[PDB]
């Protein structure tokens, strides 16, 4: 199967769970954190980027953090603090840099992105604490355009900013300069933006009986009506619905057009039984609602109990999906619409995904793929672009869970498995189980015995077991970060730079000779007994045998023929003739339901489907 | 004829508009507002942007101090010519989308009250 890598950005400061977002296009994630008083911007992977501070001039007053936004296409967030104070945190941009244009890869994106997040900077808005009255920014928010702000405070002060690029000499800063100063009737907790089909209109929620929206027009006005408190609104643009969950949990789904009034269409009462109920004391506050949009038309809600409720807004039919097991309080929810999946973050410890079975009944089209026992309980749960989720762990804490295919090999002598992030349990069929630990995340494991070979994105550490001694010490690193490695009795062959390096135990090269950008950079890489299979970042096909010298190449580079479709994982039988290609769909890495067999003396490239087996 | 409102555009920070300018030859308006304000936007006036009214660019203008009050445009050099409360004068080029300053004068006795472009572009009064 496959198993999430929990990253933890180590910090002893009090994160809030309300306060972390990600960009919703780049692959970045800002956090607030309280005592101290900053803001952790890391990337997708909860490695830290940067830390952010209150702009000198301070006397002491290390301002609290109290809303984070990002531009929904640029890398630039915009943090509203506790004195009004509207800062604007930017980092430049690659190009800018006027740097080689070989940066294509991932890991050269991702050391870029991490000295510019260092040559980041922090800009003030003028006049933004008059504005706001010296009152906390307990909201914001971008239009869908990106080029309109809205800041709401707790002094009920609304005032909406228009956005100005400003292109420097050398670089391109922003500008956010105030235009109104509306009053709402009490602290707006949630501003949402509809579309046109640019225009600027944000809805407003302060959480209670009547959401107000404001347009070019100046004028804050009504748009539902309801009777009762409400608590949070989900707006979908593509059909413009405004579905709304009361604090009685009451479903009121309005149709929304052009006018910005809201049309119920179905409301039915929901009988949920106040017989003993469990009210949150050990939290000491009232249970949070949630809801999200589950799927195109379909909205799920969990209500904190052991069930997951979803509605289909097309047929209007509300039923339950429940989870594997009873005994599991929902706490937050969250939907990735790239993958169909939802996740579900339980109090207890657990977060369920489920699949959209696209990606007989309804309801069976959900269905749960991994649960993952954290074994802590999680506070919010947010998404990033590429499908890595951040949790808050116990209010101070902080997880990033990314998930990967667990990496195992099977050299012939002993199996290694990965077993959690950094835990590889090896063993042979002398009976020799041993369970190792590693510094960092395990991201490539390579085996031949006693030598195995594990990669951690930065570096490959090579161990020896002297199974004499049953003893494993760490001997030396090999600084690469390509995902090609692969160790073997003769040495170990990876990847520096566009070099595919052969060397020894003691790293005495063997083969040497420098790849061009035609050729490009390996990516794959299998090694079984004396053969070798690599492939590039362009389907290029290498296939190799190794000997006691040299690598000698079985033939050129070939190419092979399949959003599009790339490739994950090759194997080669012991002929060293054909290769087991695994495919993918798209840029999400999303999997694929065929595989790939190569036969190099006709050269030809065969393929079995699992869709037609439902697998 | 008929007049109908069809959008209203906000000035950054509130400050009270007093000098408005369309330019025939690309779309440029020109913006004139107190303590120093000089904006000039880019509305396209071709059916993408009629229907739409399609702000296509904006450009914050800085150079003058009082409220500004006199401006004007030359369509077939596309140049602009500004003024202000206290008496300085300013006339703009345009380069890649780059309002430059071409000269600044001043009376320093009298306010300058209007200007005034002969039909064919080549004299100022």
């Amino acid at each position: 199967m496959s198993l999430f890598v929990v990253n933890a950005p180590g910090h002893e400061g009090q994160l809030k769970e309300q306060l972390i977002v990600a960009h919703k296009r780049r692959p970045l994630l800002a956090t607030a954190w309280v005592n101290p008083p900053s803001v952790l911007i890391t990337n997708s992977e909860g490695e830290v980027l940067t830390q952010v501070a209150d702009p000198p001039g301070s006397t002491g007053r290390t301002h609290q953090p109290t809303a984070l936004t990002w531009h929904p296409n640029e890398e630039l967030l915009v943090i509203g603090w506790s004195n009004g104070e509207m800062s604007l945190w930017s980092m430049p941009s690659v190009s800018s840099l006027a740097l080689g244009e070989d940066y294509t890869t991932a890991a050269a994106r991702s050391a870029v992105q991490l000295i510019a997040a260092k040559a980041a900077t922090q800009s003030s808005a003028e006049g933004a604490t008059r504005e706001h009255a010296s009152g906390a920014v307990v909201a914001s928010e971008w239009s869908t355009r990106g080029l309109y702000l809205v800041s709401a405070s707790q002094q009920r002060h609304v005032v909406m900013w228009m956005l100005e690029k400003i292109p420097a000499e050398t670089s391109v800063t922003f500008k956010l300069k105030p235009l109104w100063s509306v009053q709402s009737r009490e602290p707006v907790a949630r501003i949402i933006h509809v579309p046109s089909k640019d225009d600027i209109s944000f809805l407003l929620a302060d959480g209670g009986t009547s959401v107000t929206a404001i347009n070019e027009d100046q004028q804050l006005f009504p748009c539902v009506t309801q009777q009762e408190q409400i608590a949070s609104v989900l707006y979908d643009a593509a059909t413009r619905t405004l579905v709304t969950l009361t604090t009685t949990s009451m479903i009121e789904v309005y149709a929304v057009g052009e006018d910005i009034k809201g049309t119920s269409t179905l409301r039915r009462k929901l009988s949920a039984p106040a017989t003993t109920p469990t009210v949150s004391t050990t939290t000491g506050e009232r249970i949070a609602m949630s809801m999200v949009w589950a799927s195109p038309g379909v909205v799920a809600f969990g209500s904190g109990d052991d069930r997951l409720r979803i509605l289909d807004l097309s047929s209007g039919s509300l039923d339950v999906l429940l989870l594997p097991q009873p005994d599991l309080h929902v706490s937050s929810l969250a939907t990735f619409a790239a993958k169909g999946t939802m996740i579900v973050g339980t109090v207890e410890g657990f977060l369920v995904v489920f699949q959209h079975h696209a990606a007989a009944t309804e309801a069976s089209q959900w269905e749960a793929m991994t649960v993952h026992q954290v074994g802590k309980c999680v506070d919010r749960v947010v998404l990033t672009a590429l499908g890595d989720v951040a949790l808050c762990c116990g209010g101070s804490e902080l997880q990033v869970l990314h998930e990967i295919i667990r990496k195992r090999a099977w050299d012939g002598v002993a199996a290694a498995t990965q077993i959690s992030s950094d835990m590889v349990v090896i063993e042979s069929i002398t009976g020799c189980q041993c369970l190792l630990q590693n510094k960092g995340n395990v991201h490539g494991v390579s085996i031949a015995f006693p030598n195995i070979a594990l990669w951690n994105g930065s570096q490959i550490d090579f161990y020896m077991i002297d199974e004499a001694t049953s003893e494993i010490t760490f001997i030396n690193f090999v600084l690469t970060t390509s995902p090609a490695f692969a160790i073997h009795r003769e040495g170990l062959i990876y990847v520096k730079g566009n070099r595919i390096v052969f060397e020894t135990m003691q790293l005495a090269p063997i083969a040497q000779m420098t790849f061009t950008e035609s050729e490009g950079v390996p990516v794959i890489m299998d090694i079984m007994n004396d053969y070798l299979v690599v492939v590039s970042s362009k389907n290029y096909l290498r296939l190799a045998r190794i000997s006691t010298r040299d690598l000698q190449q079985l033939g050129p580079a070939r190419p092979l023929t399949f959003l599009e479709v790339s490739v994950s994982g090759a194997r080669v039988n012991a002929q060293g003739r054909r290769v087991a290609l695994m495919s993918t769909l798209g840029p999400l890495a999303l999997p694929d339901t065929r595989i790939w067999v190569y036969d190099s003396d006709t050269d030809k490239m065969s393929f079995f489907d699992f869709g037609s087996r439902n697998e | 004829m008929f007049v109908y409102l069809s959008k209203r555009i906000a000035m950054p920070n509130g400050v009270k508009v007093t000098s408005i300018a369309w330019n025939d030859g690309q779309g440029w308006l020109a913006c004139g507002g107190e303590k120093g304000l000089l904006k000039v936007l880019k509305v396209d006036g071709g059916p993408q942007g009629q229907r739409s009214g399609g702000l296509s660019s904006s450009q914050t203008l800085e150079g003058h101090d009082t409220t500004v009050d006199l401006v004007t445009w030359n369509q077939q050099y596309c140049k602009l010519t500004s003024s202000d409360v206290s008496g300085r004068i300013i006339v703009w080029v345009l380069h890649k989308g780059m309002w430059f300053e071409e000269m600044v004068n001043n009376r320093n006795s009298s306010r300058v009250v209007d200007f005034a472009w002969n039909p064919s572009g080549t004299k100022i009064c």
